[PDB]
């Protein structure tokens, strides 16, 4: 017979699936993986845009030890996307990663409680404010739970609107119940350095944060601006991931993963880190 | 929760002398200019840019208009606001997508009219009773 | 974000309001206190009662506080860097309070300056007040 | 081609079952996605079978088999045929025979309406028969009009209507039908708008029941002091 499983999944093999001996491989017996960003229902956080009908099932609800609800982003079947500032909410800047996973709390789909088997930081996680979250077994790909596909290309060129979905707190500083999406445009990268620091240059930066803390602004990160309706991302919104749909292939990459969650509405702009700078790091973890 | 017999006639009181024709389409319209995401969802109401277009909006007057209606319908049923208010949460939820946050800024922002509308006559009493009225609306309007 | 007609309108907004900023921090120290109880495990030492002298102290801080941010707000995150610094580590006071503590002046503001809280002034008063919660709220964690 | 036969199929009758649609010599099935009332109105006009009581896509009425050839379809209520919506394309689909959709239409429907646990035959506990089964309604505005609906439907002495059952205990079985509104008109309790069968945010404690009465039998007295 030919080996074949159910929706929201692709044969993983070498030839087709006809067979027990197979005249193409031999008794490889293949397992079929999940499907990049391709949401059953797709779209068309201080601001509205109600994910009413799971339009974002990569996204996932981090909440800490101390009850500070925040996001990641599935990558692929087991592992997610997230900040690093993230993971090391309520720990000591000294705490390493294996006592970070025992601590956190990973919601993915309406409210399915994954179980984290491991997180690990980025080694600059000073400078790429990422981390990767692995669970204990691969979770159930659906209409809700799906993972996001890491881009092939640089979605990042200025102009380019991004649906950055969102866990984090709204206008009224409430980590909301609903999950919520906004249509954020990449800006000017050199804008956002001097929205931040002061001239893009390094002796002339200065702390110039509308909000009292920093981003972590490099060749690594990118900005996207609040949208036609003055709304951006609040707190509890970092690690979330500024989801591109490439109209060619119909396919949702993360471009980016919101990194600076701090920009609610006075930063004029949210920094988010590069994902295809960390592809090669991610694909990397994934293979250990 | 139940609310208290003092903080129910506050209120009533306090609405006895609303503007019905009025006082919602300023709530309405000063939801719009404050929280600008809210115009999204009246895109057929015309023009919504500036302030004073969307305060002298017509169609923002009437909508208001028909938002305070349906808050005097969930003040005079105050012990039963879910029943009350379960088609205009499902409207809003499934036909409309309106987000429940929107609901307690709606509240907020009403209470902030109210306040400007009646001066010291909004004491903190009646708008702890008052924030505890919109509090069950938003939540009886949501999920 | 404040813009510039964001900044004349709060600018203008708050000094009329002027001399009686401290007991407009009060009152609204009082709304938050009844309309939110939730706000008071924040103030365990303070008499919470209506007309307190040291509520009344303490919303004649938040006021100066705030006529400070109005006076720097091209710098607010410097002129509340001291107050980020203390309510986000020492007091680890929740964002949600800010927000309520902002509708509640607002609401302050709304029934002492009727004629002046106009919809363009209560937005920009909103943006100022939510510019200021973010600033308290940012080192939060 | 204009030669589509369309048919229902494992739905008890002709005109309930899950929708299934023969092109290009084989039957297909249609996704449950984007599906709401205003599809299955079109369906149940196909066949000649009235008005849409209720739609379902979660595959109540049995798993699929062929080739889905409708997946999103935007249909406004009034089309001559389900193949005159956006069905975005013909074959072409996300879905699985797990997401085929039904379709339970008026000619075919058993619906019916029954009082039980009432101190009479014109009060209590107010249930409804959808698809068969016995389920109960949602409290959820429920007001006087639905009463006076309910109590013409049944049949028996209207003259005051009041909402709430009496003394009857928390209903067993599903909730059918939620916040009904009923102007007062409608023949019976299903014409009016409410929300969709099934789908509902109550619990059976606040199960809606109704009291038929003529006005004879209402006292009220003072008691105790
Ligand atoms: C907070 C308390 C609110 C109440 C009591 C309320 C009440 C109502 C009422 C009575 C209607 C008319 C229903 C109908 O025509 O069938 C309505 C519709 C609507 N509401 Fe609300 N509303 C509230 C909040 C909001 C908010 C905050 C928004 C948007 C941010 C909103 C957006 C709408 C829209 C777009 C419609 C339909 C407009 C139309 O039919 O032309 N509502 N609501
Ligand atoms: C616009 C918002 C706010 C402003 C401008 C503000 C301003 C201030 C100022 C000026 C002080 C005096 C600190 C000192 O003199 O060392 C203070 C202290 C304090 N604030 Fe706030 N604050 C705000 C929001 C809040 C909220 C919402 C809460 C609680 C719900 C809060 C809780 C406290 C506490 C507990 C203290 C310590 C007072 C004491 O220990 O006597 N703050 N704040
Ligand atoms: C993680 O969060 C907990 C609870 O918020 C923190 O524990 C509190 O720490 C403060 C300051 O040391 C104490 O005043 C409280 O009594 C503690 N509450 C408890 C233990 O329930 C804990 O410090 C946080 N971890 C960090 C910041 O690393
Ligand atoms: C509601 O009241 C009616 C009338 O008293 C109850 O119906 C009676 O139930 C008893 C058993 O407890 C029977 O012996 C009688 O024959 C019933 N009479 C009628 C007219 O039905 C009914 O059981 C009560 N419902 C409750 C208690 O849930
Ligand atoms: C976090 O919330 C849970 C309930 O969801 C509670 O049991 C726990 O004590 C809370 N932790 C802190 C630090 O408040
Ligand atoms: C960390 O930085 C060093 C040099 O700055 C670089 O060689 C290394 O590749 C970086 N780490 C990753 C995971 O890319
Ligand atoms: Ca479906
Ligand atoms: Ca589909
Ligand atoms: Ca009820």
């Amino acid at each position: 017979v030919r080996y074949q499983c159910k929706n929201y999944y692709k044969l993983r093999t070498e030839g087709d699936g006809v067979y027990w001996i197979n005249k193409a491989v031999g008794d490889k017996l293949p397992e079929c993986e999940a499907v990049c960003g391709k949401p059953k229902n797709p779209a068309n956080i201080l601001g509205g845009h109600l994910d009413a009908k799971g339009s974002f099932p990569w996204q996932a609800k981090m909440v800490s030890h101390h009850n500070l609800t925040t996001g990641a982003t599935l990558i692929n079947e087991q592992w997610l996307l997230t900040t690093a500032k993230n993971l090391f909410l309520n720990h000591s800047e000294n705490a390493t990663a294996k006592d970070i996973a025992p601590t956190l709390t990973l919601y993915v789909g309406k409210k399915q409680l994954v179980e984290i088997e491991k997180v690990v930081l980025h080694p600059n996680y000073s400078q790429v404010d990422i981390g990767l979250i692995k669970l204990k077994q691969k979770v159930s790909v659906n209409e809700r739970v799906m993972p996001i596909c890491l881009p092939s290309k640089d979605y990042a060129e200025v102009g380019r609107v991004g649906y950055v979905s969102g866990w984090g707190r709204n206008a009224n500083f409430k980590f909301t119940d609903h999950l919520k999406y906004v249509m954020l445009p990449v800006a000017d990268q050199d804008q956002c350095i001097r929205h931040y620091e002061g001239s893009t240059v390094p002796e002339k930066k200065t702390p110039k944060s509308p909000v009292g803390v920093q981003p972590i602004l490099n060749e690594h990160t990118f900005c996207a601006g609040m949208s036609k309706y003055q709304e951006d991302t609040c707190y509890g919104d970092a690690g979330s991931a500024f989801a591109v749909h490439d109209l060619e292939e119909d396919t949702w990459y993360a471009t980016g993963i919101l990194s600076f969650d701090k920009s609610c509405a006075v930063a004029e702009y949210g920094v988010y880190v590069k994902v295809t700078s960390i592809q090669d790091w991610v694909q990397k973890t994934i293979a250990e | 929760v139940h609310l208290t017999p003092e903080e129910k006639s506050a209120v009533t009181a306090l609405w006895g002398k609303v503007n019905v024709d009025e006082v919602g389409g300023e709530a309405l319209g000063r939801l719009l200019v404050v929280y600008p995401w809210t115009q999204r969802f009246f895109e057929s109401f015309g023009d919504l840019s500036t302030p004073d277009a969307v305060m002298g909006n017509p169609k923002v007057k009437a909508h208001g208009k028909k938002v305070l209606g349906a808050f005097s319908d969930g003040l005079a049923h105050l012990d039963n606001l879910k029943g009350t208010f379960a088609t205009l949460s499902e409207l809003h939820c499934d036909k409309l997508h309106v987000d429940p946050e929107n609901f307690r800024l709606l509240g907020n922002v009403l209470v902030c009219v109210l306040a400007h509308h009646f001066g010291k006559e909004f004491t903190p009493p009646v708008q702890a009773a008052y924030q505890k009225v919109v509090a069950g609306v938003a939540n009886a309007l949501a999920h | 974000v404040l813009s510039p007609a964001d900044k004349t309108n709060v600018k203008a907004a708050w000094g009329k309001v002027g001399a009686h900023a401290g007991e407009y921090g009060a009152e609204a120290l009082e709304r938050m206190f009844l309309s939110f109880p939730t706000t008071k495990t924040y103030f365990p030492h303070f008499d919470l009662s209506h007309g307190s002298a040291q509520v009344k102290g303490h919303g004649k801080k938040v006021a100066d506080a705030l006529t400070n941010a109005v006076a720097h707000v091209d710098d607010m995150p410097n002129a509340l860097s001291a107050l980020s610094d203390l309510h986000a580590h020492k007091l680890r006071v929740d964002p949600v309070n800010f927000k309520l503590l902002s509708h509640c002046l607002l609401v302050t503001l709304a029934a002492h300056l009727p004629a002046e809280f106009t919809p363009a002034v209560h937005a920009s008063l909103d943006k100022f007040l939510a510019s200021v919660s973010t600033v308290l709220t940012s080192k939060y964690r | 081609g204009s030669n589509l036969e369309m048919r229902l199929t494992r739905g008890g009758n002709m005109c309930s079952g899950r929708i299934e649609i023969k092109f290009q010599g084989r039957w297909g099935t249609v996704c449950d996605d984007n599906f709401n009332i205003d599809h299955a109105s079109v369906i149940c006009r196909q066949l000649e079978c009235g008005s849409a009581v209720s739609f379902s896509g979660s595959s109540n009425f049995g798993e699929g088999s062929g080739p889905i050839w409708f997946d999103d379809l935007i249909c406004n209520g009034n089309e001559s045929a389900l193949w005159n919506c956006k069905h975005q394309g013909w074959g072409k689909h996300n879905c699985d025979h797990a997401e085929d959709a039904g379709v339970i239409c008026s000619k075919g429907a058993d619906l019916s309406l029954r009082l039980v646990d009432g101190v009479t035959e014109c009060s209590g506990r107010l249930e409804v028969r959808f698809q068969g089964e016995w389920g109960t309604i949602c409290d959820d505005g429920w007001d006087s009009y639905d009463a006076a609906v309910a109590c013409k439907q049944l049949g028996c002495p209207t003259a005051v209507t009041a909402i709430g059952r009496v003394n009857a205990s928390k209903g067993f079985g599903h909730i059918w039908l939620d916040s009904v509104s009923c102007q007062g008109h409608e023949p019976a309790i299903w014409q009016c708008k409410h929300h969709e069968w099934g789908k509902h945010y109550c619990n059976h404690n606040e199960d809606a029941g109704v009291t038929c009465s003529d006005g004879s039998d209402l006292e009220l007295r003072l008691r105790g002091g």
